[PDB]
């Protein structure tokens, strides 16, 4: 119920626009690869369960992990380290008990030193430029649960399901803005769960319809059908669990009509 | 930080201490925050990479502009515009004085300005207070130190419950709610536009209960009527005495009837009744608003 709820939403709407990582940075980086951004990601999800931080940490850590690797070329090696800092960044801008540094420097398994993290947070901040505040899929996702009635909360976890798993696979998900991702995915939520769509509020709200959001399901549709098969299973075995109702254990639709 | 030289030492804070600086360039005079790191233990403190990240977002006529952060490994300083004197320094040069109600109608609408932008872009300053708030010659008003500001998501998610002052600190807060959004800066601006009135502090309590008695006596103990509820929260007791609500003309003897309704709205228990900044702008107590100096 905001008072700023439209102003906010144009305003994040605008910055989305201008956190956004380079699509293809990848293919601009010598040593590492798609395959060692998963398996960061997904590391970074059991972190994320191990200290019990919000999900939104978790999708901060992946923009400015993004942004970095947008600017810098790293090495498979040192590739952990900028992860570290960034969920070490996220937490400081986000939790109410960030993680203290050591536990950091714990969960690497002393891959790296106090002195090493610290002065990557020094970088990151220097590249990131100290701009924090992005918007993230989870930030749009909440704002389009409150336009569902009467509000059923398997929907909205099979929501975020779906929105993490985004983070995972650069190809295809960084070609999508996060208001798109969480369109879509939200509508994949709705249409496993109830049957229902894209309601013409959110039609109204963000510009986009069903068909605009197309691509975005297709992609979303396929990478749900394959998640048991997938290489990284952090954010299914995350899901299975009593707090998000075990939406990571109800069976995708098979078809779209669309 | 060689073009600084530091001119005297202003201030405090807790993580950080506030200087005036000139360039020894340009011969602009600034403000410089300095925090220490100690670059072995913790890193950057969050309350900076709060306010560093908020700030950078937030540029507006009436908000601190930041020019400047010097990562000097082992001290980190801010520059920022330098203001020439914060709100209660200014309140205590006058509250003999009274300060004259067109600064204060300016004052308040500026802050109503600033803070609306704010809440339009996502941040809670969650520390207003006239320590806080920052005064120059021509007639402007600035808010001031983020470091305890932080960025909320629509609807909210449970922030930190140790928060605000306290002479500031809402109901809502003091009674342990879950939830709090962006009625807590309003309250606090209600608090603010009431001390600048009468020069004496709206709610000066001496600890979290204390506090909670010094509402209730002034605006008259709560309850399912005039705040759907109450009864219900945390800290809630129905042991609290029932004070009656007081007359505004005997709690805000000089402020004209435009003003003691919007103070009043300012002011209302129910954080989802409580006027929005941007509604607040809109109203008659803003009629013909001036901009004034202030002649001290
Ligand atoms: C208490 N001394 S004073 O009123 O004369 C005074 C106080 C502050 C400043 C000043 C200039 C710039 C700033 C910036 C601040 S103060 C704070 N708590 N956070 C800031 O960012 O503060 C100038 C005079």
């Amino acid at each position: 119920v905001p008072d700023y709820h439209e102003d906010i939403h144009t305003y994040l709407r605008e910055m989305e626009v201008k956190c956004k990582p380079k699509v293809g940075y990848m293919k601009k980086q010598p040593d590492i690869t798609n395959s060692m951004r998963a398996i960061l990601v997904d590391w970074l999800v059991e972190v994320g369960e191990e200290y019990k931080l919000q999900n939104e940490t978790l999708h901060l850590a992946v923009n400015y992990i993004d942004r970095f690797l947008s600017s810098m070329s790293v090495l498979r090696g040192k590739l952990q380290l900028v992860g570290t800092a960034a969920m070490l960044l996220a937490s400081k801008f986000e939790e109410i008990y960030p993680p203290e540094v050591a536990e950091f420097v714990y969960i690497t398994d002393d891959t790296y030193t106090k002195k090493q993290v610290l002065r990557m947070e020094h970088l990151v901040l220097k590249v990131l430029t100290f701009d924090l505040a992005a918007p993230t899929v989870n930030q749009f996702l909440t704002q389009y649960f409150l336009h569902q009635q009467p509000a059923n909360c398997k929907v909205e976890s099979l929501a975020m399901f779906l929105g993490e798993l985004s983070l995972i696979d650069a190809d295809p998900y960084l070609k999508y803005l996060p208001s798109v991702i969480a369109g879509a995915a939200f509508h994949l939520a709705l249409y496993t769960v109830t049957g229902q769509s894209w309601p013409e509020s959110l039609i109204r709200k963000t510009g986009y319809t069903l068909e605009s959001l197309k691509p975005c399901l297709m992609d979303l549709h396929q990478t749900y059908l394959k998640a048991p098969q997938h290489a990284q299973q952090s954010i299914r075995e995350k899901y299975k669990n009593s707090k998000y109702h075990g939406v990571s254990l109800l069976n995708p639709p098979e078809t779209l009509n669309l | 930080m060689e073009n600084f030289q530091k001119v005297e030492k202003i201030g405090e804070g807790t993580y950080g201490v506030v200087y005036k600086a000139r360039n020894k360039l340009t011969g602009e005079v600034v403000a410089l925050k300095k925090i220490r790191l100690d670059t072995e233990t913790e890193g950057v403190p969050s309350t900076a990479i709060r306010e560093i990240s908020l700030l950078k977002e937030l540029n507006h006529p009436n908000i601190v502009k930041l020019l400047d952060v010097i990562h000097t490994e082992n001290k980190l300083y801010l520059v920022f515009e330098f203001l020439h004197q914060d709100l209660k320094k200014f309140m205590d040069a006058s509250a003999l004085t009274g300060i004259p109600l067109p600064l204060i109608k300016s004052y308040l609408f500026q802050l109503l300005q600033g803070l609306a932008f704010c809440h339009s872009h996502r941040v809670l300053h969650r520390d207003l207070k006239p320590q806080n708030l920052l005064i120059n010659t021509e007639g402007a008003i600035k808010l001031a130190d983020f470091g305890l500001a932080r960025a909320f998501g629509v609807p909210v998610r449970t922030y930190t419950h140790e928060v605000v002052t306290l002479w500031y600190r809402a109901p809502e807060i003091l009674l342990g709610c879950k939830y709090y959004s962006t009625a807590v800066d309003i309250w606090s601006l209600g608090c603010i536009f009431a001390e600048m009135v009468t020069r004496r502090a709206l709610f000066p309590g001496d600890s979290e209960i204390d506090q909670l008695f010094r509402i209730f006596r002034t605006l008259g103990t709560p309850d399912e009527v005039v705040w759907p509820g109450v009864t219900s929260m945390p800290d809630y007791k129905p042991s609290f005495p029932k004070w009656a609500r007081q007359d505004f003309s005997k709690v805000v003897p000089p402020l004209d009837e435009d003003g003691r309704s919007l103070l009043s709205q300012m002011l209302h228990y129910d954080p989802n009744k409580r006027i929005s900044a941007k509604a607040a702008l809109a109203h008659p107590f803003f009629q013909d608003v001036t901009k004034p100096v202030p002649h001290l």
